[PDB]
């Protein structure tokens, strides 16, 4: 298939190379080496160094024994360090890439869903992924390869043979894979759905556990967490018994085909060609083992379908109602505004209306305005880098200045690093007016041409509300000249000055 | 249990190998005879294929056993460690959460190769070990004195592998949680970024950090499929010491042809059980240290409360350092500058935390003495931005248990007006925090599950928040209405129209703990 979405979705966020997926091959290939050739070179005393003496033969057996143990382990070792390394390539890749998708998309659009969820869906998926990619890739096309290349081979000493030889072992290796794959994916679809809820829902209760508390329903939510751990672990166990049946049944079939090929080969084998026997050491002993590696490939493909089905549901999600049309509003270089309104009429819509049509969409780089949402996140790292993520090229002199003039000095000057204090828990480790503070202080810092605030003197203090909502209206008091301020705010004083912008 | 099946799987394997070097010897030295009646070909394969069948039906078995003790294992810790974190004060839980995050979702799920390939493997190598080596030495001692002597060697390894690896498994987990607390951060703060146009900037760091995880994960990985190949290469070469004395012995005919096969098959069992568990054993790591973190995490001792309860009827607080009496029936207001330890006063009120003025006393018996659970089930509180999970309007009203009269609460508070404007009415999908719906509207959201519930004392911290001044006028009307009901109210605003609509007003001041 092609035009499958979740094929497209695997194949831009798990990013491959074919490089590192043919060194795979090649390196599978190469470790079927010394199973082919631990019999290839000193079948018995004709072939290496024509006649010996029993015990230099004995010698050279076990030299060559362990010649090729070595050669075989380091290959092993290779082999895995190249396939665990593209794992963690293509899951680092598919990490960032689901980030990168989810900060081009509205911003809306990434708060549909849960902590819960979004930590269900960036840690486990991404790691199916990848081992899809590797589990995946590698057996399924060393299985192929080596079954094609031996039918084909086969081919010539007894076609009619031949036919009944690869009827056998497509079915085998068709039926053990369906098995496994019929088994895992109605098992792990209900698995994923348990796993991104019982995190949901302890996430729930780590993150708002006061308010829980006291409303006594943290209980509720711990019992929660129980049952869908429990129903998880109940899905997974049903997920791995049948397919570990399944795998199981090649294992019978290599020790059958095994046994038969030898018994075949004490039959008029050695006359005619010596090395018959070597070619009936090495067809079913590579096919039977890339059989029996079959199934746990097919229970990767069906995990990681359902993984990357979690992933692009994550990326796309369906969008809510649309904020009502609102009346445009012309700005001029310098002018202040004091758009007002009942409790929802569509101030914050129209302050971003005002700065969408500032913007002018993209292809202008020079962003002339910037709306300073109430709502804006205080991040959990310190203070100098939470007011630097508007302009990351403040001075510290810059930064406390600021501060200072936010009224912010003798909380900056009582704190133990100074502006390097960690704030942990982001805006849990502050106060609500030194929160609404440290977002005035951003907008303060920041060097947009337009500056548009949402409510910027809500929970401040009652000496301190009025003369900095004035101030801000004011052409010269924080924001100097050349600056456009527009405040959508609930307590305008009543006898002040600046247009108004009423809504309805 | 471990035991029966382990005994089961090592006598198995015992059996299968002696029947094998067995019937090889009787084929050699009867090489196209024995043919047509006791063959010694023919009936020592259904054994094989019999010994071979219990042993995968053990196999099974044990397994099964393993995942679900694994599975009841993890869930109690994680039970645990919710349990211990989340009851605990909101800067400690601020504090350490973020990392009980990562043990309980990504961390104690680490644990199930513990249980479901280490430990049956420990057994195993216990049971088949030196069971291996006394039947090797009864059918040839000679064969198992020589391999015993490359045995110290592998326990050695082990354990210098172990010492050089506990110390990588504690900082794999350290970045783990580092990565998954900033990643979840920064997903946290997408409209900020994007509003402030510095969106692409944060791939850049996430870029950086996934790095990082992958090549701490890489380097383990290194060191362990290193650890791995010295095994083997050290089972392989005790194998063949072994080999090499048998074939010399048996080449000039001083031992016997079937105690040699026996031997030369008994030997890769003695030294397989231990490739095993050195190879479950880095497994196992990850989950060992994520379990050690849950046990640190969980083991904190936190502050005892008393089975005191408050009489019937809403009660007196009182906070003597303030000088300030909350009795019942009146709106008292608390107010201040920004910072004055007053969300901390109401969350003191409640229990949470320790009283940043003085002692805090509630009908005379004080908070700390007070049955917890008892005294939250005569309390209303209000934070200053209300729970507003995913979800819709439906779910978000019932989050903090049920609303007995939700119409009217709705009608008096003013969420009517929202629902009726809503589309689906109460039935709108939400996003994260709220988004959806307005700052108001959210507030009339959080004051309807507040105002509208079963209770004596109400604590609001800022309740008319994002409101105009008619919406502010009915909600201080319904609130004033609430307490001439018979409660005890507690305001925590500082304008105009909530000081004047209280009957007690306190103006607590700064130089309490904090400023
Ligand atoms: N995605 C959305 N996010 C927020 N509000 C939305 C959204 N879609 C529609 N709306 C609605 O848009 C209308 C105007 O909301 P807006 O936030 O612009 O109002 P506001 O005047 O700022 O009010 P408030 O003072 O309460 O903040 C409301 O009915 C709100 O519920
Ligand atoms: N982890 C923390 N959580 C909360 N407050 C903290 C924390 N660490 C320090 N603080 C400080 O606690 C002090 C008291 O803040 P609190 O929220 O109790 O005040 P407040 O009276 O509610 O003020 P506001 O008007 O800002 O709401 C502040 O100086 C705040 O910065
Ligand atoms: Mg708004
Ligand atoms: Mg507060």
């Amino acid at each position: 298939l092609r035009h499958d979405p979740l094929l497209r979705l695997t194949l831009e966020l798990l990013r491959p190379r074919l490089g590192r997926f043919l060194l795979a091959a090649a390196l599978g290939v190469l470790s079927l080496g010394s199973a082919l050739a631990l019999a290839g070179i000193s079948a018995w005393l004709i072939t290496r160094a024509w006649q010996m003496p029993p015990v230099l033969d004995l010698t050279v057996a076990v030299v060559a024994v362990r010649a090729l143990g070595i050669s075989r382990g380091v290959l092993g070792y290779c082999q895995r360090l190249a396939s665990h390394d593209s794992a963690l390539r293509a899951a680092a890749n598919a990490r960032t890439g689901l980030y990168r998708k989810l900060a081009d998309a509205p911003p809306d659009e990434a708060m549909r869903l849960p902590s819960g969820e979004l930590v269900a869906r960036l840690g486990p998926a991404v790691d199916e992924l990848a081992d899809v990619l590797v589990r995946a890739l590698l057996p399924i096309v060393v299985a192929v390869v080596l079954g094609c290349a031996a039918v084909g081979v086969i081919a010539v000493i007894s076609p009619a043979s031949a036919a009944v030889l690869a009827v056998c072992l497509v079915v085998a290796g068709v039926v053990a894979p369906a098995l496994a794959a019929r088994a895992a994916h109605a098992s792990e679809t209900v698995a994923a759905e348990h796993r991104s809820q019982r995190d949901t829902a302890g996430m729930l209760a780590l993150e708002h556990a006061p308010e829980l508390r006291v409303s006594g329903r943290l209980d509720s939510v711990i019992a929660t967490f129980e049952r869908h751990h429990r129903a998880w672990g109940e899905a997974a166990d049903r997920a791995a018994a049948p397919a570990a049946v399944a795998a199981a049944m090649p294992t019978a079939a290599m020790g059958v085909s095994v046994v038969g090929a030898v018994i075949a080969g004490i039959a008029l084998a050695p006359t005619v060609a010596p090395t018959t026997a070597a070619i009936l050491m090495l067809l079913p002993l590579s096919a039977f083992e890339a059989t029996t590696a079959l199934p746990d490939a097919a229970a990767q493909l069906m995990r990681s379908r359902v993984a990357a089905r979690r992933l692009l549901e994550l990326t796309t999600p369906t969008p809510l109602r649309s904020r009502p049309d609102v009346a445009t509003v012309d700005l001029a270089p310098g002018d202040r505004l004091a758009v007002v309104g009942p409790s929802g009429s569509g101030k914050t819509t129209m302050l971003m209306a005002i700065a969408d049509r500032l913007n002018g969409a993209g292809g202008e780089t020079p962003q002339r305005a910037a709306v300073f949402a109430e709502d804006a996140h205080l991040f959990d790292t310190t203070v100098r880098d939470n007011l630097l993520v508007v302009r990351g090229d403040a001075t510290d002199t810059e930064l406390v200045a600021a501060l200072d003039r936010v009224g912010l000095g003798e909380w900056l000057a009582g704190l133990p690093d100074g502006l390097s204090t960690v704030l942990v828990g982001g805006a849990a480790a502050v106060s609500a007016g030194q929160r609404r503070r440290l977002l005035i202080a951003r907008a303060l810092i920041s060097a947009f041409p337009v500056v548009l605030l949402d409510q910027p003197t809500e929970n401040l203090d009652a000496g301190d509300a009025r003369q900095m909502l004035e101030g801000l209206l004011t052409p010269g008091a924080l924001f100097a000249a050349d600056r456009t301020v527009v405040v959508a705010t609930h307590h305008l004083p009543p006898g002040f000055d600046c247009p108004i912008v009423r809504c309805t | 249990s471990y035991f029966q099946s382990n005994v089961v799987i090592a006598g198995c394997t015992i059996a299968s190998a002696v029947v094998l070097a067995h019937i090889v010897a009787g084929i050699i030295t009867n090489p196209a005879t024995a043919l047509g009646g006791e063959t010694d070909w023919a009936p020592g394969l259904v054994a094989l294929a019999v010994l071979w069948s219990v042993r995968v039906v053990a196999q099974w078995f044990q397994g099964r056993l393993s995942q679900r003790g694994a599975t009841a294992v993890i869930g109690e810790l994680s039970r645990q460690v919710l349990s211990s974190v989340t009851t605990s004060s909101p800067r400690r839980l601020a504090a350490d959460r973020d990392s009980a995050a990562a043990v309980v979702t990504r961390g104690l799920d680490g644990l199930r190769p513990y249980f479901t390939g280490y430990l049956p493997a420990v057994v195993l190598a216990g049971i088949l070990t030196p069971a291996a080596l006394v039947v090797m030495a009864a059918y040839d001692w000679q064969a198992a004195a020589i391999v015993v002597i490359a045995l110290p060697l592998i326990p050695i390894f082990m354990v210098l592998i172990g010492l050089l690896t506990a110390e990588r498994s504690a900082a794999a987990l350290t970045a783990m949680t580092t990565l998954q607390g900033r990643m979840l951060d920064l997903i946290a703060g997408i409209p900020t970024l994007r509003a402030v146009g510095r969106a692409g900037g944060s791939v850049q760091r996430i870029a950086e950090l996934s790095a990082s995880h992958r090549r701490s994960t890489m380097a383990t990985l290194r060191i362990s499929f290193l650890s791995a190949l010295v095994l083997e290469l050290l089972a392989t070469l005790g194998v063949a010491l072994v080999a090499v004395s048998v074939g010399l012995r048996l080449v000039f005919g001083d031992m016997t042809l079937a105690a040699g096969l026996t031997a030369l098959l008994l030997a890769p069992e003695v030294f397989w059980p231990l490739r095993r568990v050195g190879a479950a054993f880095h497994a196992a790591q990850d989950g060992k240290t994520a379990a050690e973190q849950a046990l640190r995490l969980c083991a904190e001792p936190h502050p005892p409360t008393g089975h005191e309860v408050v009489p019937a009827g809403a009660p007196v607080i009182e906070v003597p350092a303030l000088k300030a009496v909350m009795e019942p029936g009146r709106v008292t207001v608390l107010t201040g500058p920004n910072g004055v330890g007053k969300s901390t006063l109401l969350q003191a009120i409640l229990g949470l935390q320790e009283s940043p003025c003085g002692p805090i006393l509630v009908a005379g018996v004080e908070v700390g003495a007070l049955d917890r659970s008892a005294w939250w089930g005569r309390l209303a509180w209000m934070p200053h931005r209300p729970v507003l999970v995913p979800g819709t309007v439906r779910e978000n009203l019932e989050l903090l248990g049920p609303v007995p009269g939700l119409d009217e609460v709705c009608r008096s508070v003013g969420f009517d007006e929202v629902l009726g404007e809503l589309p689906d009415g109460s039935e709108t999908p939400l996003g994260r925090g709220g988004v959806g719906l307005s700052l108001g509207q959210r507030q009339r959201l959080g004051l309807v599950r507040a105002l509208g519930a079963p209770a004596d004392v109400l604590l609001l911290d800022q309740p008319t928040a994002h409101l105009d001044g008619a919406l502010e006028d009915r909600v201080l009307a319904a609130i004033v209405a609430r307490a001439r009901a018979g409660a005890t109210v507690v305001m925590v605003g500082h304008r105009a129209p909530v000081l004047a609509a209280a009957d007690h007003v306190v103006t607590m001041e700064s130089s309490l703990v904090a400023p």
